[PDB]
């Protein structure tokens, strides 16, 4: 199988099946996403936009989830029952969690069978995201009255949000109802997403799986894992950025400020994953209204226990909206474990040696003694590829499920990961 | 028969510190938010933010972000507001309004702590 | 052969490439 | 944030008359917007939620309406009672801001 050989059926017979698929499989819910666009702009009034959002909703589930979109269904009428029992309690982020976390528990205690849990985590995932995020909203304050029957229900079954889109806000899916006009900045925005989206598809099932021997004349136990690791990046940014396309196309995903409309909706930072700064720039940036998600509602809620089980709870509560399934809580845990001794052990250096070496870029009012040099850019280089270590080593369990296959990818591959970051927590203890 | 029972007047030099208290009684204390309105002489009223007694977590005006500062004592069911460096333009009326349980409208007040400062 | 990779959200099959 | 401009910032009116008072916003609530009535140095007190569902002991001639962004209350057959201040107020979303303020006077 010369690289020739494999670069003269490259083109054709890779990167024409699968952009193809992708068009095939998300064309309608494209075209459903324009069509509920422009029909909120005709001014009808507002139950009908969220009628029209909810029947929507319903078309794609079917279209994506045959006929077991009834569990989608039945999370969404079991929240709704829930937030009007609690209506006006003020425990309504609680008791919205703890129904959301025993229907998840009782879907895995086999209520359904795996391989279409494991195509409905995704929806099953926002809709339980924004249940829960519309609960504490109305605890805390921020959203005035719990919505009507109608609302949330187009809330929950939002056409753009509601198979791959991200979270979003009650208050941005209901400015996404009054709608905005269609500029020329939203149909660039909507297109250049669909561009970059059909990119990485591309990317993550041609090339990323097939660089090190082919298109890199360099090559194995740790090459497959940084091509596992970026096969699998580059597909979540194409469900990233195909999340964003439609969450642009159906009038959502802007933020109005001094009346100036920039449609800045981001899920995901490319850049700052694959060429990493430090761990929790990569858990930042690898989903970002995901991390706004649990950082905003999980961490401020459980912080009052210490930074360390707030942080812990918080990976608890990011492998719980996965469905407990292994391979998903573990790497989690793992990366729970690797951003905190990292971190710190990026603040004790920073420290002792007074230097910009901290985890994050530091703002231009630190005391730091070394805000350049060559100290500072070698321990950041250093740092970055013991990111990409620990990055490729977690992604080399998606291979192109059972505790016995991690085990086995992980052993393999020598947990040189868990090795290294017990080290580095021993170095923090023994320097502070 | 809900009754939020407020301190009494009070009359403090510029710069000091002041906390109110409003001393719930009639329902569950730790079920609804405690938004806290103030209100100039003769003027509009101004929400200036609200504490949700289950867990504690405030939600400021932006106007009144480290002028104010909301504390509760479930154990006798009491909400507390703290004004920092209080200035000549603070001589008004501070009302404690509970959240109308699912809107939040405020269905019951207090009375009013007339909070004046001078020399 | 024939292999077939599945994108979806964090990890999932809602949308599949295969390819030859 | 929203801003809430209320007219007339005062009326003068008689017992038994009809009076309306109308509370326009600068964006979009949705009709979330609440009635207050404050009498002369008592405490407001909470008349109509959600710009039409009155509240529980309040009499059927106030009547709320309207929706978007501009609302208005309505007030039928006035009583000696019903004179004071009224302050509507958005319960849209955090920050709640509240109206200038309608002084109903007798005359
Ligand atoms: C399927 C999702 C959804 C849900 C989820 O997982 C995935 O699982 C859920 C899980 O159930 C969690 C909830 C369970 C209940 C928890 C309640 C707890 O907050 C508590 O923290 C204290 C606040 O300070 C309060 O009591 C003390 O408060 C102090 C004031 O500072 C006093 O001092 C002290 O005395 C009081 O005592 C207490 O009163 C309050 O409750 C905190 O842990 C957040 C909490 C709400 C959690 C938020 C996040 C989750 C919802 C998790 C997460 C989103
Ligand atoms: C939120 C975790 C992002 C961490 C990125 C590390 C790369 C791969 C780790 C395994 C991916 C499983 C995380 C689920 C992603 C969704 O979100
Ligand atoms: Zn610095």
């Amino acid at each position: 199988f010369s690289r020739q050989e494999f670069f003269q059926q490259l083109l054709q017979g890779c990167l024409l099946p699968t952009a193809q698929q992708g068009l095939d499989q998300i064309w309608l819910l494209l075209a459903i996403c324009l069509a509920c666009r422009l029909l909120w702009r005709l001014g009808l009034p507002s139950y009908l936009k969220h009628a029209s959002t909810v029947a929507g909703g319903f078309f794609s589930l079917y279209h994506f989830f045959q006929l077991h979109m009834v569990w989608v269904v039945l999370l969404s009428l079991l929240c709704y029952l829930v937030l009007f029992l609690c209506r006006h309690s003020s425990h309504r982020g609680v008791f919205l969690s703890v129904t959301i976390l025993i229907y998840l528990l009782m879907g895995e205690m086999h209520m359904v069978d795996t391989v279409t849990w494991h195509k409905m985590r995704g929806a099953q995932m926002i809709v339980a995201m924004k249940a829960v995020s519309l609960g504490f909203d109305l605890d805390r304050g921020e959203v005035g009255t719990v919505p009507s029957p109608v609302e949330f229900m187009g809330y929950l079954y939002f056409v753009g949000t509601i198979v791959f889109g991200p979270w979003i806000s009650f208050h941005s899916y209901l400015q996404a109802v009054q709608g905005r006009p269609l500029s020329c900045r939203w149909l660039q925005k909507v297109a250049r997403s669909l561009a970059l989206a059909l990119l990485c598809l591309v990317l993550s099932t041609c090339v990323g799986p097939y660089l090190f021997p082919y298109f890199i004349p360099l090559n194995a136990r740790w090459l497959r894992a940084y091509e596992s690791a970026v096969s699998f990046h580059f597909s979540n940014y194409f469900v990233g950025f195909l999340s964003e396309a439609t969450a642009t196309l159906a009038g959502a995903g802007f933020t109005e400020e001094k009346d100036h409309l920039e449609w800045d909706l981001t899920v995901s930072k490319p850049l700052n994953v694959e060429l990493p700064r430090s761990m929790v720039e990569v858990v930042t940036s690898w989903n970002l209204p995901m991390s706004y998600w649990l950082n905003n509602y999980v961490f401020k809620n459980a912080l009052r226990l210490g930074t360390f089980s707030a942080v812990l709870v918080t990976y608890a509560a990011s492998a719980l909206l996965h469905g407990f399934s292994f391979h998903l809580a573990a790497v989690l845990l793992s990366l729970a474990f690797i951003t905190y001794v990292e971190h710190v052990l990026r603040k004790r250096l920073a420290r002792i040696l007074s230097a910009c070496v901290l985890s994050k870029r530091c703002p231009p009012d630190c005391s730091h003694q070394h805000r350049l040099g060559l100290g500072v850019r070698a321990l950041n280089l250093l740092f970055g590829a013991l990111a990409i270590f620990h990055l490729a080593y977690l992604g080399s369990l998606f291979d192109v499920y059972g505790m016995a296959y991690t085990v086995h990818k992980w052993s393999e591959l020598s947990w040189a990961s868990h090795w290294v970051t017990f080290g580095c927590w021993i170095f923090y203890r023994l320097i502070g | 028969e809900i009754q939020l029972q407020q301190s009494g007047a009070e009359l403090v030099k510029p710069g000091a510190s002041v906390k109110m208290s409003c001393k719930v009684s009639g329902y569950s204390f730790t079920g609804y938010n405690m938004n806290w309105v103030k209100q100039s002489h003769g003027k509009s009223l101004e929400w200036i933010g609200n504490i949700n007694p289950y867990y504690v977590s405030t939600n400021y005006n932006q106007k009144f972000t480290g002028k104010a500062t909301f504390t509760v004592d479930r154990s006798s069911s009491t909400a507390y507001m703290q004004l920092d460096s209080l200035t000549s333009e603070d001589s008004a009326v501070y009302y404690c309004a509970r959240s109308y349980g699912s809107s939040h409208t405020f269905a019951y007040w207090g009375q009013g702590t007339l909070v004046t400062v001078s020399s | 052969h024939l292999k077939c990779k599945c994108h979806g959200l964090a990890g999932s099959c809602e949308v599949k490439t295969c390819w030859w | 944030d929203i801003h809430m401009t209320q007219s007339p910032a005062s009326l003068s009116a008689f017992v038994g008359e009809t009076v309306t008072i109308t509370c326009r916003t600068s964006e979009n609530i949705f009709s979330y917007l609440a009635w207050y009535q404050q009498k002369q140095g008592k405490s407001p007190q909470l008349l109509v939620y959600n710009a039409k569902t009155l509240t529980s002991g309040v009499p059927s001639r106030f009547s709320g309406s309207g929706s978007g962004t501009q609302f208005s209350l309505k007030i039928n057959s006035l009583q000696p009672e019903d004179f004071g201040s009224y302050y509507c107020q958005h319960h849209y979303g955090s920050p709640y801001t509240f109206g200038g303020g309608t002084k109903l006077e007798i005359k």
